């Protein structure tokens, strides 16, 4: 891309019929870290005492 | 036809190219994708959880009780509990948490740490404890004295169990080397100590364990991140898999 | 032309670490970030600027060499068939199995969706193991399971009327070919509680998924070869998708169908003669 | 020139390809398309047509009497006509019909299928027969009161000579394999059972013929596919035909 | 622009397979899917849902993979010729009979309209035939029917002035070419019940259609070989029209001219002792 | 296509003059299974009774 | 460099490529195109002209002769005069004329042929004859009663010279193979017969010349069309000529 | 990688290629284009300036005085002075001309030629003279009777000095071939003749001299150009020059 | 495949091409870019900043003392302080400057140079100083009147500690050779003389220094430039860095 | 150009950074002969007398 900073910018181009023969996909996805960090029915602010 | 100059680099495999390449099988259409829970799109979900410091690393202790840290009843006053090289490299016990076990798949890190701790003692057992970070130049703060200097925070034994030091990221550079390769002096990337004190003592009532443990916890914040994949050290063979 | 705006996706790496705001002392009975309670599984919610003095902090830097893509987005050695004269005909059994670095990095994860690229590196030597020069076709022959398999280097198997083929030369440039998703079930599995068949217990066939196995890949020369050829056959996985992350392998690994160790000595870190010193 | 980087692939063939290569005939014009009654554009649509099961694969038995079971007068009750694994792949009767012959071009199978029985008893020879399909996990069942807790039907001879059992796609996974390659232990796609019983008896007026026959027919539903084309085992050679 | 538009064609595999509806139970004297008539010819048209209790189904597979193009659209082996040194030409019969795989894809079908994708490739052998060095130009040149035949390495018949012909390197890529449908017929047959003449019946005469024969490919080295050359001819047949499908062979193929089997055992599945055990 | 499901979206792209030369056709065709399966001159309707 | 794969067919020559080729002088300017009668831009512009048929050719006719019939006067009825196969191809009659020598440059023909018939006889000469097309699938014509069955026309000798006997395109096929290749059983493209028979007779004057002849005269019709290139047969050569 | 079929061709070097290449020193930025008298944009612009013919190559005349035709005071009527063949190829007079030598550098020719011919003689000196141009055909006119019948100009001497007699471009085809190569017969290709004769006589007073002298001298006209660059013949070496 | 046809110069690598690469590492991110002081985006930048000359060259002096011409009370009228061909090649002293090693790196240049002097004798030390340029043809200017005849300065030493002798581009051509290159005779390029002469006399109150010094400072006029990159002489090894 | 006559009608496209490296120029330019056959202060029309 020429050069913003941290921003690769990338156009895929597939020359094959099959969308498997295309390069590496270089799109970030969605962070839910919370499905793994605080797995909780009720959630827990930082600011509260967790217990209780 | 179309002229062309095939230049430099024809004809070579790269394991790190991004190229499109023939489908071996191009009228192939594969099952559906169903929902699964937990899909992970960036292994940095990972690091934010914490794991288990091996933190009782001395010669003799093997199994589970690496994990747990001696607490006791103490005799003398302001004395040491535990001693930790901030290290993301190494061999040392941050190397096999969830956190040192991918920064063996690279090179460099940023980015702040947290370290939480939980204590394991009888619900009647109180203590108050020093959790110290030391940033470098120098060796492990020698007593509690010298080690609060730095960034800390003091732990009451309560209700709730456990307690949090953040490591926050103090650092000269932007990014600093997850290894101590000695010949490429990366010791230049020393990032500190961490140190554990008694900030009052451990007291039971009569006839109680005199011997309790904290149990040591490690995962990265939400600011950290990790460069240049690397080969992780410890994951060998000697002969193809039969 | 919009038709080839079908062929072409702009995909974008711009994702950025969590940033750092200011904050000052805070002396209260209101607020408690420091207190947590590890018994309920979460992690620790506290963080940087609850717990000391903070300065602002810009956020910089990427998180994209730790996308699963990324991660995995590389190729790995996966087989390294001999191809001997006596015979001229080897095979390679198709999984990641047999090389640990590619397996222990897949052991991140407990189901795993993704495409494959093949890149395929022939090289002939001596008996010695020198290198040498031969110049000759060969051919890797997918083998699907319940495919005849070739029995010799002449076997009429060999015409690949249905079972694809490719034919590359020794000393050319290096075969590759992509592959999508093949598995019957909707991802791939690096570890399996189970048995392979209905009522059978056989400890050869406890965690054994045969819907990971897509057969074989046959080897041969076209003609006969002169000098051994060794294929190294390399394995890139891309368009990937990722469920469950595990705990790592720690142990080395020892088999190439089970995850038995050795564990003799139960430690990963090593060992210091005190815990208040290094 | 345009400067290029020829990569990785270079000068392969792969049988699969899907390229356009140059024409050695480029100014002909070939004889136009004319109508021909039965144009297929799919196999599947051949699939889903009936063909008969070489059912009677008795060990003794040669040539069209292979396609009838055999049907008597029983002594007994609850008596069993036919058993048959549910399979496309192997050797067994399925494998030689038009479903089981395309099974034979390809790795892995999904959907319903269907099997249809036609009665030849005389016109005044009557019976009822349950027709079943047990889902995999066990062995085939062993008496009609197992085998009726499956998916099942129950015919009764008469003007209409002929039945369906559907056996309908019951699976854990959206495909199996086709074949049982043991090395691979493909047996893990075991597809279950089809058995045959009687549910009354067969019964004829005096001095008649007291055995009949079932023609088996098997199809598949429109829900059906095949994956990953395979050489056919039986189809070879030791030389190149002259 | 429009004028490159045409060379571009967008074609799309998005058919799917028939998905389920859920269904109840059905007590009636009214509706009776399940008694059928084979004896109309026709086939059962009882479904699923009128069966059992049926769920809903959403339809996701596709069926491209059985498509008359893709079921054919690879290649396969056709021919493969041997060029001796004695007089270092050689030539192959052009018809799709010497090797079976491909004979037996088609015999599903009785009229085949396609074209054709040839792949020849060429390997260099000693006497011995193991694999050997020899870098040489060879010919091949399409020889249709009334064309004067070669006789000889240097015969003028390889000027080539009308047979097209394709000049490739022995040791360099694969040579390739396409064929449009050349039939004087409106399709290929696979099966031919007639005589290849009028007033004439002989046995060897029989199921010989010649408008599926368009001649001969003639082989030389353009020196005179040091080592015996073999050509391997791959055809893919590509847009692809198909009618009239039939019983697919089962017996074993025998000649190249004709369906003559052994039929010595009436059988084609495996047999077992008892019915209603396996 | 960078993929919908089984949805194989290609431009065939044919690059000599003669359509013979193309790549193979990736299109699915109309399929009219009963011509086929239901090759008679009345209509059977699935719930009906064949005979009769 | 843009990223390239070079497959299958590189750095072939293949005689019948359509490609563009570097100029090994670009900057040439060629003479203007001046006007010349008679451009030609299609081959069967030629085919549709007439041209003699050596059909006289018996045994020991040398020269000019083979191209004229001999015509006599008959002292029986019915007699024949002349007897062809159809065929573009082989070595007989047609094949030395101007379609017949196109003909010789391609493998497959299609449309309608017609033959041109000139009586060379005195002003006083007169006859009648019967000019006979028989579609292949038996031989040729025994007797005239058996080959008026077919196509025909009937010749009256008069002031207007000549005849015209369209042999119509009658086939199976929409093409027909030009060469009789025995071991490829060309002979399935048979086309049929041709034959010329006394109508009435020959009939002079006293002392005229008793013998007379016809020229005859072959073209293709504008429904005629040719594929596939050959070589010719009959044009080699034993060395580079000098 | 996009996929491609390098072609025939491939990796030649043709030394008239006109292909864009590598620059070794693509940041150089040039001098500036100053201006300069006399910028030639084409080599036709040479060809149409006048040169002195070499024209008196008698054997045994060297240096400056080849250039000066021999005209005295005849004694004898209707004399020739001078004889050419028109060639721009070959060794004769015209050949190291600057058109001569620009036509040792091409094959092909088309366009008319003048010839401008100066007197030197006296002031007093008189004469007319006749100058000739013979289309091809036959030979060198032998006579001034048979060379007036062609293209001719007479020229007067006086006060302007030259006369120009225009070769016209006459000529059965577009171009002709510069060279008079022998096995292949290029004098197909001939010219015709260029002769001089005395008109009247050349006239002196008493006791001045006798003998003067014509500068010949020739250049194209502006209809006149060249095609296919050739190897000039006389510029040659031996060795590599040191 | 697309057509093509390599031609020549495929894979060649030329130094100075100008080609995208692969990137071996595509995924990663760098740290960002920090403010800097004294960014550099062109090396004439550092070539208009003024640097010492290394002037007094003298044959045995040696360090710092080669930065300071001597200049001395005189005893005779009108002499001579210093001599210096105008030269950035060579060895001289202006090859050592910031200039002259920039210009070793390269082959060519053009503009105005500029000589800044700096007087180092006490408060009380008077005098007057004649700096001048003489353009080439000749030689060194051999006494002060002849060098008056060109371009110069008169220095008068006081306050102000510094003079300027801008050597002003004086050129038959646009650029000049660097280099003296004895083979190539590249003295074709000779850019004139630089020479100082006492234009009254060094003066000092009774028994001050009777020597003092001049610091000569060199540097480019913003109208400079350098062309075509060359290696540098003296920048030189005989092994490979251990 | 697929042929006007004695027109050569190019494209010249240049892949490089550098005018230098572009093929040659197909240009014809503009011919002035009469610097070189009139070089004369005063013009000497064809139909007149040279001298005087
Ligand atoms: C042969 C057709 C040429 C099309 C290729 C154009 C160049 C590829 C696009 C690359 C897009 C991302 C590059 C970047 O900005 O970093
Ligand atoms: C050669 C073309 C078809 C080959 C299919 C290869 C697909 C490989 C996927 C392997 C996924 C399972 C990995 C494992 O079991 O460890
Ligand atoms: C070499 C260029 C022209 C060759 C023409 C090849 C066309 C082959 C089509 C074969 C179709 C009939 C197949 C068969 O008879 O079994
Ligand atoms: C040299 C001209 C470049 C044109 C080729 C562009 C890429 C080919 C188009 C492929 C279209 C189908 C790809 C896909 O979406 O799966
Ligand atoms: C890779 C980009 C393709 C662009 C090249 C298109 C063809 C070159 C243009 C040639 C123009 C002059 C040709 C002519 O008309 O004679």
């Amino acid at each position: 891309g020429a050069q913003g900073g941290s921003t690769i910018n990338y156009n895929n181009i597939n020359y094959y019929s099959h969308a498997a023969s295309a390069a590496q996909n270089k799109q970030d996805f969605t962070q839910d870290p919370s499905k793994f960090t605080q797995p909780i029915a009720d959630v827990i602010k930082e600011t509260a005492v967790p217990l209780k | 036809g179309l002229p062309t100059k095939p230049g430099p680099g024809s004809y070579q495999f790269m394991t790190t190219d991004e190229d499109c390449s023939p489908c071996i099988l191009p009228d192939f259409q594969p099952t559906p994708e169903i929902f699964i829970p937990g899909k992970v799109n960036n292994l940095l979900e990972i690091a934010q959880v914490e794991s288990i410091l091996e933190a009782n690393n001395r010669e003799g202790v093997e199994g589970v009780e690496r994990y747990v840290i001696p607490v006791s009843v103490q005799d003398a006053l302001d004395a040491q509990i535990y001693a930790l090289r901030l290290e993301l490299g190494g061999s040392g016990p941050l190397s096999s948490s969830l956190l040192g076990t991918l920064a063996k798949h690279y090179t460099q890190w940023s980015g702040s740490v947290e370290i939480t701790c939980m204590f394991t003692g009888t619900f009647m057992t109180t203590g108050k404890v020093l959790l110290a970070y030391t940033p470098p130049g120098g060796d492990m703060p020698r007593n509690r004295e010298e080690a609060m200097l730095g960034t800390h925070v003091i732990w009451d034994f309560g209700l709730q169990s456990s307690i949090t030091l953040v490591i926050p990221w103090i650092s000269a550079s932007h990014f600093r080397g997850v290894s101590n390769d000695d010949v490429l002096n990366y010791q230049y990337y020393a990032a500190g100590h961490v140190t554990i004190w008694y900030q009052t003592n451990m007291v039971i009532p009569p006839g109680f364990p005199n011997t309790a443990g904290i149990i040591m916890m490690i995962a990265a914040q939400p600011n950290f991140s990790f460069r240049i994949q690397k080969d992780r050290e410890d994951m060998t063979q000697t002969a193809i898999l039969q | 032309g919009k038709m080839l705006k079908d062929a072409i996706d702009k995909q974008v790496a711009g994702a950025l670490v969590a940033g750092t705001t200011t904050s000052t002392h805070s002396v209260a009975t209101d607020s408690t970030p420091a207190l947590q309670a590890a018994e309920t599984g979460a992690t620790s919610t506290a963080r940087d600027e609850s717990m000391i003095e903070t300065r602002t902090i810009v956020p910089t830097h990427g998180i994209h060499e730790t996308s699963v893509e990324s991660f995995f987005g590389r190729s790995s050695l996966v087989g390294m068939p001999l191809l001997a004269t006596g015979t001229s005909i080897t095979h390679w059994r198709i999984d990641f199995r047999e090389f640990v670095q590619l397996r222990a990095k897949m052991s991140w994860f407990t189901y795993m969706r993704f495409d494959v690229e093949f890149t395929i590196i022939a090289t002939s030597s001596t008996g010695q193991n020198v290198t040498t020069e031969q110049h000759t076709t060969y051919q890797v022959m997918y083998v699907p399971p319940g495919a005849p398999v070739p029995s010799n280097q002449d076997s009429f198997q060999w015409q690949s009327g249905c079972n694809p083929s490719v034919f590359a030369d020794t000393d050319g440039p290096p075969a590759q070919f992509s592959v999508p998703f093949m598995s019957s079930a909707n991802a791939y599995s690096t570890v399996y509680d189970g048995y392979a068949r209905f009522m059978d217990t056989d400890p050869d066939r406890y965690g054994i998924l045969p819907s990971n196995f897509l057969g074989f890949m046959y080897f041969r020369t076209l003609e006969d070869a002169a000098h051994q050829v060794r294929f190294r056959i390399y394995a890139k996985i891309k368009h990937t998708s990722c469920w469950i992350p595990r705990a790592p392998r720690q142990a080395p690994y020892k088999k190439r169908y089970n995850l038995v160790f050795s564990g003799d000595s139960d430690r990963i870190c090593s060992n210091r003669a005190s815990l208040t010193s290094y």
